[PDB]
DNA sequence: CACTGGCCGCCTGGAGAATCCCGGTGCCGAGGCCGCTCAATTGGTCGTAGACAGCTCTAGCACCGCTTAAACGCACGTACGCGCTGTCCCCCGCGTTTTAACCGCCAAGGGGATTACTCCCTAGTCTCCAGGCACGTGTCAGATATATACATCCTGTCATGTAAGTA
DNA sequence: TACTTACATGACAGGATGTATATATCTGACACGTGCCTGGAGACTAGGGAGTAATCCCCTTGGCGGTTAAAACGCGGGGGACAGCGCGTACGTGCGTTTAAGCGGTGCTAGAGCTGTCTACGACCAATTGAGCGGCCTCGGCACCGGGATTCTCCAGGCGGCCAGTG
């Protein structure tokens, strides 16, 4: 007489896996106990981050008139947002290249 | 129009006549104070000073080329 | 047949579809996205563990995650993530 | 008369070319050889995934482009446009090596 | 079998291309050898850690997994090979 | 109780002394106010971290151990304060 | 005529003294007042352990001495002995701020 | 009546007297040694934790910390450390 | 009846507390299991590290005609050992100061 | 003395080439469907981590009175950034020749890596005890002060080399 | 044309002052004794992670032929590095002054912290399923090829300014 199996991601109205992130926290050994709201909150944080970065990547690709996200688009999306740049200054995206940035002394008169 | 550049360079160097030769920067300031477009005539004054040092009316004190110090001839 | 290797494929794809109904993603950029989410998850988990240690608390709470996100994410990213997590935890507590 | 661009113009044009482009800039297989050469200095008979050579490569252009951008900043700081040994040493000194 | 000198395989045009990606306009002649030395030093700093990881795993094969893990430890974290 | 212009409390000779410890011989006069700005940025970051630690503990008295934690999170490790 | 040293010699003696000495270079009370002002922006009615202000003081002097030694490196890189603001922005921008 | 606050005074003092019979200590430097051993403990323990986790190993062994000390300490610090650690675990095995 | 008490540090011939290191490893959430020789090895490396740093501190104190270690001695010990300085590069010692270090162009003549 | 050609700098249009942009085409990764299985879920339980109230005590804060150390400021000086120019050479661009990188194609085998087994090792629990320690005390290494000795820095002075007037 | 004299320069002695150096002194911070209790150790068990044996197959290594893009080399040359030299300023240094930090003392209390209660809350665990991953197939987005237009670049050519030679 069990109830229907509903999902905690749908309970939070989210698509990031609440159960799987909770599993990764429990087996990732950060404490012996993990509160119930913590993986939900974390999944919301991750989903917001991924949503806005894919948003920036989508506008970059649409600006690049490509309908598919390529790592160059991700690199442009990271480095054109200063807060994500400060978040991710220490990382390298594979095959991302760099921003087109020219020092003014390099350009001719 | 007025006079050409050689006379004003001679006036610039003969206005002061320090023990050491006059520097090019002070000479530019002197000719600007007298009133002259030094901006589009840097090449003009440099070739003029080479012309006048080469023709012996004025002698180079210390420097080489347009740099350094310029003082008058012995007589 | 080979054993299952976990990925963040379907979740990030569904989020991309919600934020952009039309566009697609390459597979290698998709692996980059997987690495991104894994790295950020690791960072927040590490901060949560350290604050749990510092306050001698045995339990990772939503408060601890909120404090860790405010620690790590800068500015409007921090308060927007706080707002999103707050809305999510209010929805989950309301079942 | 045969045609010839002035110096730097080709340089700036392929600045724009390589900053627009994303692909690898080191030749693949000599880099793979160099990686194995370093590997046998620590342990003999090492074997490498192809992706391992790829990842060492991506990290290598990552560190080299970052170092070279910082030395470019050091060089334009010294009122020059050509990077020098002192630029490399300076960038590694502030960066922490 | 053995390898005795392959550092010249990172050719002078390759250093030129790397400088071009970084935005460098003009490169001195003495640059190339010490950039080979710098890329050298960075490589044994990474690969020493990588083979330490590998021998800890009792494997004789370097993975890109261990390479990006060595980059993770060393502080030049890489996206695009994890997992 | 209200504090209005406290950045000038880090006086000019104090910055001169700090530059002397750093090995600086000659300092421009334009230096001091932007070092006040940079120092303000450093403290506002680290105190933002430490204050966040403090309100996390449901305390409103700042302890030194949290300041050690904040410098740890900035990677600026400090010994000598019970770390 | 009263005695007077040439410039830098007093500065070099300051270098040797303050690199020899270990005590604080900024005054205690205005720094504590400044820390209270900065923390007033985030939370009202904070109190501070004295050791917390001391640790923040150590962080401040350590960060600034590091900043000025890298600034000195930048200045001598530009063939100068006088540091100027572009040295500090260069050092911070290479270091990652 | 007090609550318990732990530190590493006696061990640093004994090893100091072992390396120098006549050399003293100040209390501030003594706290610096306390925080030093704490920090090196967190570094080695955390990297041992990653070496354990990432290879699907649930246990810290002596081999785990041997790999970790090989990682963090540069050059002959690593070799001397692994040498005396090997000698110490050998004595503990023999006793 | 029962064996007489024997410390594990004395079993390893060490001064650093093997039992306390084991306890802190268990409560430090690094793994749920810790091998028996693992804290022995960790105490050994900690004892060794303290040995060279305190030895260099004592040598610097002897150079300063000082009987007791001051934090200045610790700063001098770390920054004059490039192996330790590589270990503790991002590290501040409180009240340690810096090395006497003057660039060559700063000197007169 | 005035005219006029000649040299230099500046402005401008045109030719060529890299690139942008427009098409077609064929291809292979992306996306979507299906099968599968294994990990999230439900529900309950149990033990316990932390919230909550309360009580203590200590240290952080507020105030104040002297007490000089330091900060402010100004003035004089000098040395340092720096702007300009001139020179030299060194690296960019381009053409030619070479060469090995790459592709792509095929063989081999060795090691990841998976499953199974069986076993040593480690967490757990109870008991016991001794080592680390808060706390107290005393006491000498070092701070502090005073008096010397020398290092060092800046300057005045004397011998020398060189430019200049002149017999 | 060579001789004698004035100015710039460099070497050296010497004084002022800062800094080492010897010694008295007191002091409080370091060093050591003591009650103790709490965390470390002994012993034994459950059980399980993990070492190890066997296999496989997949991925890595090895090697061979062809092409050509890339590397190497040489020439040329122009542009950047940089040395030097003057200038003007802008900090350093040293004097005096203000004041505000700093030290010492006092009082308050607010919050840190520590103790007891309990109760919500999260881990454990058997049964269950459906959500997410492995595998397969297709096609259309996109890489590649090809052709026209555009922009950029570099240089040839035209115009003005000044200057110097000559009738």
């Amino acid at each position: 007489a069990r109830a229907k199996a509903k999902t905690r991601s749908s309970r939070a109205g989210l698509q990031f896996p609440v159960g799987r992130v909770h599993r990764l926290l429990r087996k990732g050994n950060y404490s012996e106990r993990v509160g119930a709201g913590a993986p939900v909150y974390l999944a919301a944080v991750l989903e917001y981050l991924t949503a806005e970065i894919l948003e920036l990547a989508g506008n970059a690709a649409r600006d690049n008139k490509k309908t598919r996200i390529i790592p160059r688009h991700l690199q442009l999306a990271i480095r054109n947002d200063e807060e994500l740049n400060k978040l991710l200054g220490r990382v390298t995206i594979a095959q991302g290249g760099v921003l087109p940035n020219i020092q003014a002394v390099l350009l001719p008169k | 129009s007025g006079p050409p550049v050689s006379e004003l360079i001679t006036k610039a160097v003969a206005a002061s006549k320090e023990r050491s030769g006059v520097s090019l920067a002070a000479l530019k300031k002197a000719l600007a104070a007298a009133g002259y477009d030094v901006e589009k005539n840097n090449s003009r004054i440099k070739l003029g000073l080479k012309s006048l040092v080469s023709k012996g009316t004025l002698v180079q004190t210390k420097g080489t080329g347009a740099s350094g110090s310029f003082k008058l001839n012995k007589k | 047949k080979r054993s299952r290797k976990e990925s963040y494929s379907v979740y990030v794809y569904k989020v991309l579809k919600q934020v952009h109904p039309d566009t697609g993603i390459s597979s290698k950029a998709m692996g980059i996205m997987n690495s991104f989410v894994n790295d950020i998850f690791e960072r927040i988990a590490g901060e949560a563990s350290r604050l749990a240690h510092y306050n001698k608390r045995s339990t990772i709470t939503s408060r601890e995650i909120q404090t860790a996100v405010r620690l790590l994410l800068p500015g409007e990213l921090a308060k927007h993530a706080v707002s999103e997590g707050t809305k999510a935890v209010t929805k989950y507590t309301s079942a | 008369k045969p045609h010839r661009y002035r110096p730097g113009t080709v340089a700036l044009r392929e600045i724009r070319r390589y900053q627009k482009s994303t692909e690898l800039l080191i030749r693949k297989l000599p880099f793979q050889r160099l990686v194995r050469e370093i590997a046998q200095d620590f342990k003999t008979d090492l074997r490498f995934q192809s992706s391992a050579v790829m990842a060492l490569q991506e990290a290598s252009e990552a560190y080299l482009v970052g170092l070279f951008e910082d030395t470019n900043l050091a060089a334009i700081h010294a009122k020059r446009v050509t990077i020098m040994p002192k630029d490399i040493q300076l960038a590694r000194r502030i960066r922490g090596e | 079998k053995v390898l005795r000198d392959n550092i010249q395989g990172i050719t002078k045009p390759a250093i030129r291309r790397l400088a071009r990606r970084g935005g460098v306009k003009r490169i001195s002649g003495l640059i190339y050898e010490e950039t080979r030395g710098v890329l050298k030093v960075f490589l044994e700093n990474v690969i020493r850690d990588a083979v330490t990881y590998t021998e800890h795993a009792k494997r004789k094969t370097v993975t890109a997994m261990d390479v990006v893990y060595a980059l993770k430890r060393q502080g030049r974290t890489l996206y695009g090979f994890g997992g």
